């Protein structure tokens, strides 16, 4: 996934620091894994409502932002070369090269047209 | 907002204002076939 | 117009924006140009 | 206006079914309606209205995340106006700026910012190809020199990373032409013929021969962490 | 298992492994139907 590599370590650090909050504010009012468990499985009553709130939000972010992401790079990048027009022939730098067949009408062409 | 937008929010009120009538005769007709 | 009123001796001095051509420039004397603009359509705004 | 269109709906259909609800009562207090409406997004027979509505509101929430992807698929000095300009000093990096000597704009400048002279010495150069190379190098920050130049010079970059600043701002077009000596009659024959090939298309075809040239999510990521870590703090202390 | 199976697309501490591979497939299938929608 080369969409933005150093932007994928942010979801893991905050779907990460979400665990412990949780597990803190149950103990103040289940032990290792349990509330890892009800995270996972609600991404698959006040403060408890609160939190299933914002881990919605957090899905419905990370989904959007991936739709979007998707749809952005599917006519970004891997979709061009339009002929004369181009001005990049006009000025052709050692990237590109341009070569044909000596003593052809190419050559003729090339020689009687100006510009 | 947009056309869709507008569409829905005119839309849900009618259909909210049709489902409180349409309760409130479904709960007397169900009592009245519980009933008979 | 302008031209005409100009040379009937109506006016001297023309101070509008009035554009260069050939023919006007064959007879009228024309100073540095203020902007240089050309041509574009005008299209009424059309709703989604 | 949709922000408060939702907020003026999510008020009507938070009591909508609590009325259903009390009428059904002769179940219990408004915890059941809060579980019920932070439940209905995304994943008894007067649940069938509720119900439809949720997936009309899943439909709806499809559409604006579609419109919002497809919309997502479509800086620097404003000009001479600004305050760096007159004082370079300001900024610990100091304004490298410079223009070749005995040309023509020197002297319009001289006529404007006559105290602009003190910095350009100090970066005068002895050709306009130098200055290309004393950016990539990093010797200069900026090159001040006529505009069709530096337009040609952007086009023929190689990786197009020089390009004139703004959407091409021009300031004292006063546009050049072709020169002639006092008292030649030859003027009134000139204009004419070059005012009728500007207005045949000379100058259009023309132009293609010679004028070549080649033509945020971090931030509400942040904005809504911070708002969560803010309702988390909140609730806690509450 | 035929039930948990279809039952998991869409909506014992070993379910972990089948609830990831569940969300990678429910990604799966949302990059496929974007593909489909952008094709037409
Ligand atoms: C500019 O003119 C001065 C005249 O004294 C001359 O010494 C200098 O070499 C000239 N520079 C260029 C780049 O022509």
């Amino acid at each position: 996934q080369p969409f933005q590599s150093t932007l994928w370590l942010l979801v893991g650090l905050s779907v990460h620091v979400v665990a412990v909050m949780l597990y803190l504010l149950d103990r103040f009012s289940l032990t290792l894994s349990s509330a890892m468990w009800f995270s996972w499985g609600v991404l698959l009553s006040f403060s408890a409502r609160i939190l299933g709130m914002v881990w919605a939000g957090f899905a419905m972010i990370i989904v959007a932002s991936y739709t979007a992401n998707l749809a952005a790079f599917l006519v970004l990048d891997r979709p061009r070369i339009t002929g004369i027009n181009d001005p990049r022939l006009r000025n052709p730098s050692d990237k590109f090269i341009y070569a044909t067949v000596k003593q052809s009408s190419v050559d003729i062409y090339f020689r009687r047209q100006v510009c | 907002t947009f056309e869709n937008m507008a569409g829905v929010f005119m839309l849900v009120a009618g259909g909210i204002v049709a489902g409180i009538f349409l309760i409130f005769i479904e709960i007397a007709y169900k009592r009245h076939k519980d009933a008979r | 117009g302008m031209m005409g009123e100009l040379l009937s001796g109506q006016a001297d001095m023309i101070v509008a924006p009035l554009t260069i051509n050939n023919e006007r420039a064959q007879y009228i004397e024309f100073s540095k140009p203020f902007k240089y603009q050309g041509l574009t359509i005008l299209v009424k705004k059309e709703i989604p | 206006s949709v922000w408060v269109m939702m907020f003026v709906m999510l008020l009507i259909v938070s009591a909508i079914a609590v009325f259903v609800f009390e009428y059904f009562s002769p179940s219990f207090t408004i915890g059941k309606a809060i579980w019920l409406l932070w439940g209905l997004v995304f994943n008894t027979t007067s649940k069938i209205m509720v119900s439809v509505w949720a997936f009309f509101a899943v439909i709806f929430l499809a559409s604006y995340t579609a419109n919002l992807a497809a919309f997502m698929i479509q800086d620097q000095v404003t000009g001479l106006s600004d305050k760096k300009f007159q004082r370079p000093h300001d900024y610990s990096p100091p304004f490298r700026f410079g223009t070749v000597p005995n040309g023509s704009t020197e002297r319009n400048i001289r006529n404007n910012y006559p105290y602009m002279h003190q910095y350009m010495t100090k970066f005068n150069q002895k050709g306009v190809e130098d200055a290309l190379v004393s950016l990539k190098t990093g010797k200069l920050d900026a090159f001040i020199y006529d505009a069709a130049v530096l337009n040609y010079k952007a086009g023929r970059d190689e990786g197009c990373k020089l390009v004139t600043i703004g959407s091409g701002y021009i300031f004292a077009t006063t546009g050049y032409g072709i020169a002639l000596q006092k008292g030649s009659p030859w003027k009134r024959q000139i204009d004419l013929a070059l005012l009728q090939f500007v207005g045949d298309g000379e100058m259009e075809e023309l132009e293609t021969c010679w004028l070549t040239g080649i033509c945020d999510n971090m931030a509400g990521v942040f904005y809504m962490l911070a708002a969560a870590m803010a309702l988390s703090l909140i609730t806690f202390i509450w």
